[PDB]
């Protein structure tokens, strides 16, 4: 699987959930892909996707929130998972785009994420799932939170756009959008 | 006694939610926030955080969701979160009042402090991140002073703290 | 069991061999029941006692060294075990004196570290036990990776005396240890 | 090329020890630090880590072992590691050779490096961090600079990298 597939299957299985996209190409893939407001693209500031996750699905427990890392985001902040088995939110969802390595950077080698669905259940998530290559679907509980590890191949596409919205306009977006569902 | 005027302040502006990592002199802010008592009384949304940058994360997330967070932190977990402060809240302006543990302030503190303690100040400064020094007399007025800076522009500004409460 | 125990216990265990302790209670307690010029007390930087002994085991992997964590160390920069785990240092020992709270700052409440011997096995621990409060024995593989879960009752004595070495002195100290026994 | 000098003169200068995440201005460095026969020709070992902190960390456990350690960076990942220069190395005089991608420099780049590219060098003179801007005509000369300066304080010093290697 590439990381275009795995994205268009994520945006397919929750098409009405709000999104926090980790720095480098997954943003940049993502919103190339679909630009939606109900998607967060943090620019920088890698790591961080999954608390300002947790955050959100701390207040706004109800929503369904997908968080989209990559292997090299979740590794650099894995101690966070605790705090999300802590909190236990119903409604989070927890993606990691797992390609081995640092692609937006140049494709060097990350640390080798391993047995990530069986520690993501011991941490406390309430379910961790994992994809191999060429799965059409599955059906995912609707009680959280969860943990989706999808290996993908290197990209082979072209680079695409990057995000053209300014930080303050994707959280005016964000923030709407947030009111005006509730 | 100051810190539960500096809380009682923050709680009547709207300001409920927490994130943070102790030090010795926020003990008394981190006794109100795991009380049992005040949650249910001042509605007090605390949550425990293994990390600064991981407490700064989830505070930058609950105001997307339209509430008011501060962070509590040792000043030498400044050195943990600067990122994020630099990469995300100053550049997406998303305002998080920072209550900073200033140790080694004077100099005396233990030997793990000496830089930060010295450098605090000049390292917001050169970062161009606001901080006010907490007025003892009249704590309230600073972080009122604080929160209108915050609100005038939509930024975390931080209030120094080297004496314990 | 208190702190003591557990320290003169892995001591007791452990005579020949290279320590680096967490900042706050843990090192001066390590300090105050013996001294060990193969004792490398980190008085600040918390969350950094298990990279330098992973760096440590690196260069030496011959030489036996253990690390003394706290439950709020241990969460802090959690994240390295998979270095750890990757690395595979055969003669890492990693203890974690789980009392449930920050108890040099005051005993506020820490993230409930949740099966940490699993999560460690899963990782790429060669071994991980757990201690009861109770018993007094260690065994273990002589290989490593391994994992130690102590949980240690709050601490009924006061904290004592604080170290006196510079940290230039526990440096000196330490590596010139260090540099005759390889 | 110029990537080639730097590694080939700190391995013949003995640092053969090498940890760091990786930063799109040094892909060529981290593509020679990855080469296997890079590795067996000059003796290099190359710790990938998840994060600065611990990959700092781990290079200061290295040079406690009798070695000689080099860690790389994007200047961002400063935020993330500051604290452990504070709070230990510059504390306990550990040094560690630090090549930091000068990310936004120009003003020009992204908006994630706009701060730390402004305020790069502010933010390294606050702390009493030596650095020293890269001469892209003498590499070898600003390698050998920082070591000197490494020899005479024994703290860590670091080189500004603000074009491509
Ligand atoms: C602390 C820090 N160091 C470095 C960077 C630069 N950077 C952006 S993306 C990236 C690699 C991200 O890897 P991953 O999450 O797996 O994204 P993918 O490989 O799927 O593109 C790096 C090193 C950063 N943003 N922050
Ligand atoms: C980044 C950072 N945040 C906060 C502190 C202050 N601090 C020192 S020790 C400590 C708690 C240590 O917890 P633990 O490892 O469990 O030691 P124990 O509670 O068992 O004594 C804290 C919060 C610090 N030194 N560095
Ligand atoms: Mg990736
Ligand atoms: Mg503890």
């Amino acid at each position: 699987m590439n990381k275009h597939d795995a994205i268009q299957l994520i945006l397919g299985q929750f098409p009405s959930a709000y999104l926090v996209s980790t720095c480098g190409h997954i943003s940049r893939d993502l919103y190339n892909i679909n630009d939606r407001a109900r998607n967060f693209y943090m620019v920088g500031s890698m790591g961080m996707a999954a608390p300002v996750g947790l955050g959100l699905s701390t207040v706004y427990p109800d929503v369904p929130l997908v968080v989209l890392d990559g292997d090299g985001s979740f590794l650099m902040n894995m101690g966070i998972i605790t705090m999300i088995g802590h909190q236990k939110p119903k409604n989070f969802i927890h993606v990691v785009l797992d390609n081995g390595m640092h692609e937006s950077t140049g494709g060097q080698r990350t640390v080798p994420l391993v047995n990530v669905t069986d520690i993501a259940l011991q941490v406390g998530y309430e379910y961790a799932i994992e994809i191999n290559s060429g799965q059409k679907s599955f059906d995912l509980p609707n009680e959280g939170p969860g943990l989706i590890h999808i290996k993908v191949e290197p990209r082979s596409e072209k680079i695409g756009k990057r995000v053209h919205w300014t930080p303050q306009e994707i959280v005016q977006r964000f923030t709407n959008e947030l009111t005006l569902e509730n | 006694s100051t810190a539960e005027r500096m809380l009682s302040t923050l709680t009547e502006n709207n300001y409920t939610h927490f994130t943070g990592v102790p030090c010795s002199l926020l003990k008394g802010f981190f006794r109100l926030l795991e009380s049992k008592e005040a949650i249910e009384k001042q509605n007090i949304t605390f949550i425990p955080s293994i990390r600064e940058d991981s407490a700064l994360g989830v505070a930058s997330g609950m105001y997307l969701g339209g509430r008011k967070c501060v962070m509590l932190m040792q000043n030498s977990g400044l050195g943990y979160c600067l990122n994020v402060l630099t990469s995300f809240n100053f550049i997406y302006d998303i305002p998080i009042l920072l209550l900073i543990s200033w140790r080694g302030a004077y100099g005396n503190d233990a030997v793990e402090h000496d830089i930060i303690g010295e450098k605090l100040t000049d390292l917001l400064d050169s970062v161009d991140i606001p901080y006010k020094e907490l007025d003892y007399e009249n704590s309230e007025g600073t972080i009122l002073d604080a929160l209108f800076l915050i609100e005038k522009t939509n930024r975390p500004v931080a209030i120094l703290i080297k004496d314990e409460i």
